[PDB]
């Protein structure tokens, strides 16, 4: 029933489970900047949290891929 | 087979905290529980005050029903989802949680006329909410993440407990500025309390029966009743029973 | 096959919330629930109420037929969806629903008359991916995704219920004040308080 | 600390008269419901 | 600045099981507090969970013996943020055991 | 149903839901304008519709460009 | 007879098939900034289809390759 | 929970820095509005305006120095 | 008591009793990053870790490799 | 007591390189949000931040390219 | 104990080269904020305000240009 | 003399190329640093250092093509 | 400290031993009060036997 996950899984679920609200937090921001764009303040702390999001994206896929490949090379070797 | 979960829990906090600072002369500073440096206009302090109490008890019953046959393994399964909505109910923004449920079975007959089964039960709510406000944790009960494997024999149309958890717990903490935390008229200002209490009972109970005879009355007879008393019929329409008349009977 | 869905909410909410700030000429500043100041010298508190009261009920059946041949097996397969307009209809989506289902069987005939079959059953709404508008949820009644994999036997023309589920859940809070939530005449002022009630049954 | 005990009798009272109470004394309750009945017989009834 | 604190949790999980097969209970949890302060946005949780592997052997002397495996606690948390949710929720430590007894 | 729309398409939207009339009153403000060029009510009055209609088509089309870069540095990585 | 249709064109279609009319979409938001290169409306509007059409074009391509790599690794082995 | 990364910290930094201009900013224009034509008013204006741009300039500046440092650090692990 | 191991065990061995404690290390460093994915303190530091972790498993598997070749070569000789 | 491998020897050459760096730029950071328009602040954070950028840039693509040059040798024991 | 870089040097060398501006500018406008109304104070404080504009421009500019230089070398390692 | 490799040989072409310019740019700095608003100096230090902001940018390009030239052929020999 | 006991017949005691101690090799000491206040000492490896 619940999923299965790997090792692979793991490591991005750290990641999840390490920003513990930023996914929704981005969201929020979001809404009311885009209800008035006009407000410095709001400005200010989107530009802040869309780039952190930004990062947290990338520094995520590139670590998976790494581990993929260390798992290839050494399963190449079986033969 | 019967699940149930149960809690309750009360919260308190109360009292203030203070800080500040004052500059004499321009040429002495002095500061009051402050882990920063100060503009030296001084004469300025904080009094913090807060003061709340909350009370809960929440309640779930759920219970599966599957019908197998003698040493045939068979499985069920089912999730569902719930929502809440909130004040600007307008805006598109439902929170909601998941529950989801499953049980694999393998049934025996004794000839003592008892019933004995191996068993996994997994079940529970899924791991990973997005709660950002209290008012989906209010509003939606959160319950654990539970799995049983094992065997058990029962007489027949008895019942019997496979598991169940408990957890209490308490806590307390008080904070006083070391002086001023017993002046007699005044000291009350001067402190900040909280406490926490929590109860928690989960189990699960199983009771298997023989099934011998049919449904009576029969289950079209009983879709009969809850399509008209729900107003949901809709058989009078001339166009369609042209068509409807093959299928509801012969 | 018959099945059957039926769903009961009653919901409530009422109370008030309270926060602000107060100074004395600049000597001292205080905040009641607030982590800054209003530079306010006891004024501009907040109070926020809420109040509101809502039912629901809603029921769903459905019913699919396959003819077969004895020792053949057989496959039923339906997909379908289903629209909702919404109001402030000057320009706002359509919200849509998919409700699906599969059959798989097996019938075998006993020198009883009996008819025996080898079963696999699966129904239900597709999950909704994160976010959908609190209108939708109020027209399309949402509804499991259900898996039941079994043998049965039943004697000639009659029925049987191979399975099923049920839920039953209460919740209830309150907040409150710890001296002012106990006044006799304005107590109520200062609690705030929600009730959430629901009933589910499905069958086969 | 740990604890074993023999199991020999089941349950008493049975499940389905506790789990009744706490669902009455809880307000819990559904089964006043006209509808439901035509369903949940066949569940408590059989 | 003086400050006191206290704290008690206990925990009582139940497993049936039979003679000679071995059998497996597991469990996690989330608790979640309000925090006052900003507007009383916050709110903070924690997960503890436990897991349980047993093989009980009936002996002659009517004495029982068990394998025993428990895993037991709070998963560690570099992320801790506030004052009153580490003086609301309990820490407990990350515990294993693995032994015989009768 | 509705025509298909994505991710950025959702975003997009969503600044235009959010200035619900600014669309209408930028070219009413500017006809009543353009009736009297010499009048300071109504110039006052347009300097500020056009500055918002400014910095609201301006953060629109950066923000769908972030969301475009975010997704292709994952895409890049399946292979 | 009809025409034959392996698991790579089946993984292919599912894209094609999942975007309803992007395809179209694109073509449509062209003829019409075309027809007018200078109202930010349809720019705002084009920048979003364009977008959804580039990302839609490479994950498709990067996945049919990823599954290529898999049966050709496997039917080395028959050997 | 307020989470807040490292840019978030950064950010943060200024608002404790200028401890009260948001306000003084707002309560000298609320002022201001009441009698545009006194001159010991717009002097004061004049200058939190001043401060207030400044501010916003170099917050937003330094936040977006910082994520382009990690941008290309990570860009590395490949 | 122990369980039996072979030349090759023995050999494959020796690189984890030199690398003391890196499987700890690789660990510990991405709690602490994924904690705080934005600090280049840590990012720097995960770099170097995650690199000797690749290159420790690759230089691992390829010796085990290369003996396995030398013996099986030789035993082809016995008959 | 605790390995360290020769990246990480490569890496911590820099470290011990910048003796005080890290510290400057934060005291710098602080020193400026207290008043953030100053001539001298600015002028000396300019400096300190973009000594730290250039830092932190030598060093990843350093340690990056002595990676490479050891799993070129890795891949010939096959 | 400093710790100064390659930018740090070219910074500090006009900050050692001018040897005093930065207190003579305070000091005039120090006077001249006594007297506002005399000319001989306006015309010198006119020409040092002017010395000292200039000077923290043509600074900031050539400690960015230098900066440009090292993150197009470094780009190159890679 | 020590070893030098051919990547060293075209590296200096350059370096003696300039024959001056390595210390004509310091002591233009120098000397604009005395007076930094006068436009003689002015003038010539802007030609200097763009003189070197160009040689040092063909420079490293210049190196990386014939670092990718070795690599290349190095890579058949297998 | 590794060490491998041995007993005489005359009560004597022979013991392999093998010995490495001092300061890890990571000079903070970029401030005054550092080598002012933490006492440098060597690095030192030794393995022989003795009775």
């Amino acid at each position: 029933a619940t999923p299965w996950s790997g090792y692979l899984d793991d490591v991005s679920a750290k990641f999840d489970t390490g920003v513990d609200n930023l996914q929704t937090q981005v969201t929020e921001a979001l809404d009311k900047l885009a209800a008035k764009p006009s407000d410095p303040a709001l400005l200010a702390a989107y530009q802040s949290k869309l780039s952190e999001y930004n990062l947290y994206r990338n520094a995520q896929s590139n670590t998976v891929k790494v581990f993929k490949d260390i798992d290839a090379a050494i399963i190449q070797n079986f033969r | 087979l019967w699940i149930v979960d149960l809690n309750k829990s009360d919260l308190e906090r109360l009292g203030t905290s203070w800080s500040g600072s004052i500059t004499i002369g321009d040429k002495l500073g002095v500061s009051l529980n402050q882990s920063s440096i100060s503009t030296l206009d001084g004469s300025r302090f904080i009094a913090a005050v807060n003061a709340l109490e909350e009370k809960k008890q929440a309640t779930v019953v759920s219970r599966p029903v599957l019908l197998t046959q003698e040493n045939v393994p068979a499985i069920f399964d089912n999730n569902r989802t719930f929502y809440t909505k909130l004040i600007g109910e307008r805006n598109v923004a439902l929170e909601h949680v998941t529950y989801g449920t499953m049980i694999r079975v393998l049934p025996r007959f004794s000839a003592d006329g008892q019933i004995e089964m191996s068993l996994d039960i997994e079940d529970g709510n899924d791991k990973t909410p997005q709660s950002d406000t209290t008012t989906s944790v209010d509003a939606l009960p959160e319950v654990g993440r539970t799995l049983i494997s094992t065997i058990a024999r029962v007489p027949h149309g008895k019942s019997l407990l496979v598991g169940g958890y408990t957890r209490d717990a308490n806590t307390d903490t008080v904070q006083s500025i070391p002086f001023l935390g017993k002046l007699p008229l005044i000291g009350s200002l001067f402190r900040y309390s909280s406490k926490n209490k929590s109860n928690v009972v989960r189990v699960f109970m199983i009771e298997p029966k023989e099934i011998v005879d049919p449904l009576t009355p029969d289950a079209s007879e009983s879709v009969n009743n809850i399509l008209k008393q729900s107003g949901a019929w809709s058989g009078d329409d001339k166009l369609q029973k042209w068509v409807r008349v093959y299928l509801d009977r012969g």
